[PDB]
This record gives structure tokens, C-alpha cells and sequence, in this order.
């Protein structure tokens, strides 16, 4: 069965500058008629794929001008000039000239934009969940580039590694931006025999970490 | 213009059953359904012109009424691989909404929401131990679709988490009511929590 390779990211693009996206097929979809049996696919976050172009190089129904494709049988280049933050996603390959039907593992389309410091904001544990036995303390760290981002808890000042979950989302479709969530988690017990509880975000925007706590006691 | 609507699905047990359809709105038409995984990407497992993949003989069976135009995929003794989003995929232009399958011997479990309060302010909810996916986060029924991040769920000791944050003008909160809406429908859960100050 036809393997459709293509790389996991794009090159990073600037907003209005243009972008590629290689796809290349194992066996060649160009055909006696002239017509080569490659489309393109757009992933945007949250959502399914739509077609963005069918038959190597035509453009879909309401698919802005600035997409194209061209290739030979077996080798295909997507192109979107003049990048806008909406493009971002994931683009998928595939060919029908076989069963089974197979795609492409889908690039994603990295937008390069100014850097920003994330806004760090950290909660304390709800009435609510306090209620139930357990305790969260819970630290967002919003709208940041570029994605790579570090946190450390601090409980007391010490360290705090157990208990911990994280998770960042994609791309944002409109400020081009990334956000990461933060939960520590705690029983009760534990949380009402300690003090201070610290979020702390290195990002390469501020040599010296962003930190955000809160004190059980004020 | 097409559409094609998508549903059913939901969480079985090893072994279980689970039967899926679509319609398309808008005789001539071929229809097929892909899922798709972070693990294995978009597969192609059956088509209606009947064709199934390597990977699903014996267990699905792909069938239409063209009548209704409402395509069906019957799913018979699910294994935990065949945990995916499904998609109907008329090839080659159009796809459905997705609708998530997931088989695994953990049970249906709801989740616990809680609310995160502290020029902007940001506020936020949490979604703790739940299971199967997907939730869904509201603010204010919709109003607030700007500024909200919802965060992907995590899968800790066999429960999901997710948790959303929103960011208003200060003069908004606490002044007006900020609410999160979450719904988990393969629980029957639904809750509007209230973001009070402390």
C-alpha cells in the first residue's frame, strides 16, 4: 500500500512570507490522462480536515487564492504565500489511486511571530474541591512565544515534582501564540500544613524566572 | 452545498459493540470511514461504493441506506486499538464533524468542576477525573470565545483532567457573573459553575 511521507513540522514561516510543505508518494500518481491523483488536506485546530487542493493543483471551493501545489508523479510541494495566522494547522497528503486510502503523517505549519512573555496567573484550591478531600493548585501560563517553556513548583520553597500535570496547548489561530496549564495536586491534609505554594516559568523573554505564589495565610 | 453529519460512537469494553452513521444532505456517492489517533494518524477502514482495511475485516461491517442517504459502520467486538475519532470521509471532498470512539476496560466515570478564581483578570475551571473523552468548555454559554484557553486533557491513573482559562477586563469580574460551562455527555454530566471571589 502507498506510503505518502512528509515531514512532522514546517520550516517556520513569518506572517506574510511564504511557506512550503513537502509531500513525496511511493508510488507515481501521475497518470496517462495527464492528471496527477494528489490532494491536500487542512487540519485547523479543534476541527476535521477540509480539502484544500485536488488533482495536484487545483484549487478547492473558498480556499483562499494564496494556496497552490505543483509536482511530478511522485514528489509534491503545498505552497502558501503570504502567510496569514489563520493558515496554521495541519496538512495532510494523500492520493486516490488505490486502495487502501492512505494519508500522509500531516506537517504542521509553524508560524514565526515576536516574542511574548507569558501572563502567568496561579489559583488556590475551591470551597469546592476542598469539599470533596482533595486540593489543586493550579497555574496558567498564557499566550507566549516561541512554545518552549519550563515550570517548577515550589511548596514551602522546596521543589515539588510528584503530583504534577501539564498541558500546553497549539498554535493560536489568531495571535500565533502558546499557552501551558500547570496543575499541582494535593490531598487536603497536605495542603492545609503548608504556606506558601510557587509557580515559576522560565521563558526565554526574562533571564530570571516569572514567578507567581500564594500564601494560605493574608 | 454538502454536508455530511456524523454520530453515535461513545466508551465500550474490550469486546463490546458500538454502531455509527452519517448523513450526507445536499446515489451518486462513495463513502468511507477514517479514523484517526495520535498514534497510527488517519487510517482509511471501510468504503461504501463494500472494501475494509487489513486491519477491521470481520469486525466492522460498512452499509447505507441510500434511501435516507445515512450511511452506517457497524462496529462488533472492539478491540482497545480501535479507540479513535471517526470520521465519515465522502472521497474525496468532504468530511463529517469526527465522532469519538473509545474502548477500554475503564468505566464511565463524570467529572468534578471547580472553579479558579484568585487591568485583566484571569480566571478559570477545572475538570478533574473524568472519563471517557471528550468534555466541552463553555464561557458564558459562548460570550466569551475570546481570550478563553482550553487546555488538552490529560490521562493521569486512568482518569482524564482538563482545565480552561478565561481573561476579562477587571471592570467585567466580579461585577458581571463569570460561568464555565462544561458538559460530558458520555455521563450525562452537565454544569454551569460559577466563578466567585474568594
Amino acid at each position: 500500500d502507498i506510503v505518502m511521507t512528509q515531514a512532522a513540522f514546517s520550516n517556520p514561516v513569518t506572517l506574510g512570507t511564504s511557506a512550503s510543505i513537502s509531500c513525496r508518494s511511493s508510488k507515481s500518481l501521475l497518470h496517462s490522462d495527464g492528471i496527477t491523483y494528489l490532494y491536500w488536506y487542512l487540519q485547523k485546530p479543534g476541527q476535521s480536515p477540509h480539502l484544500l487542493i485536488y488533482h495536484l493543483s487545483n484549487l478547492a471551493s473558498g480556499v483562499p487564492d494564496r494556496f497552490s501545489s505543483s509536482g511530478s508523479g511522485t514528489d509534491f510541494t503545498l505552497r502558501i504565500s503570504r502567510v496569514e495566522a489563520e493558515d496554521v494547522g495541519i496538512y495532510y497528503c494523500a492520493h486516490n489511486v488505490e486502495l487502501p486510502r492512505t494519508f500522509g503523517g500531516g506537517t504542521k505549519l509553524e508560524i514565526k511571530r515576536a516574542d511574548a512573555a507569558p501572563t502567568v496567573s496561579i489559583f488556590p484550591p475551591s470551597s469546592e474541591q476542598l469539599t470533596s478531600g482533595g486540593a489543586s493548585v493550579v497555574c496558567f501560563l498564557n499566550n507566549f512565544y516561541p512554545k518552549d517553556i519550563n515550570v517548577k513548583w515550589k511548596i514551602d520553597g522546596s521543589e515539588r515534582q510528584n503530583g504534577v500535570l501539564n498541558s500546553w496547548t497549539d498554535q493560536d489561530s489568531k495571535d500565533s501564540t502558546y499557552s501551558m496549564s500547570s496543575t499541582l495536586t494535593l490531598t487536603k491534609d497536605e495542603y492545609e500544613r503548608h504556606n506558601s505554594y510557587t509557580c515559576e516559568a522560565t521563558h526565554k523573554t526574562s533571564t530570571s524566572p516569572i514567578v507567581k505564589s500564594f500564601n494560605r495565610n493574608e | 452545498e454538502v454536508k455530511v453529519e456524523e454520530s453515535g460512537g461513545g466508551l465500550v469494553q474490550p469486546g463490546g459493540s458500538m454502531k455509527i452513521s452519517c448523513v450526507v444532505s445536499g446515489s451518486n456517492y462513495w463513502m468511507s470511514w477514517v479514523r484517526q489517533s495520535p498514534e497510527k494518524g488517519l487510517e482509511w477502514v471501510a468504503e461504501i461504493r463494500t472494501y475494509y482495511a487489513e486491519s477491521v475485516k470481520g469486525k466492522f461491517t460498512i452499509s447505507r441506506d441510500d434511501s435516507k442517504s445515512r450511511l452506517y459502520l457497524q462496529m462488533n467486538n472492539l478491540r482497545t486499538e480501535d479507540t479513535g475519532i471517526y470520521y465519515c470521509f465522502l472521497p474525496m471532498d468532504y468530511w463529517g464533524q469526527g465522532t469519538s470512539v473509545t474502548v477500554s476496560s475503564a468505566k464511565t466515570t463524570p467529572p468534578s468542576v471547580y472553579p479558579l478564581a484568585p487591568s485583566m483578570v484571569t480566571l478559570g475551571c477545572l475538570v478533574k477525573g473524568y472519563f471517557p473523552e471528550p468534555v466541552t468548555v463553555t464561557w458564558n454559554s459562548g460570550s466569551l470565545s475570546s481570550g478563553v484557553h482550553t487546555f488538552p486533557a490529560v490521562l493521569q491513573s486512568d482518569l482524564y483532567t482538563l482545565s480552561s482559562s478565561v481573561t476579562v477586563p477587571s471592570s467585567t469580574w466580579p461585577s458581571e457573573t463569570v460561568t464555565c460551562n462544561v458538559a460530558h455527555p458520555a455521563s450525562s454530566t452537565k454544569v454551569d459553575k460559577k466563578i466567585v471571589p474568594r
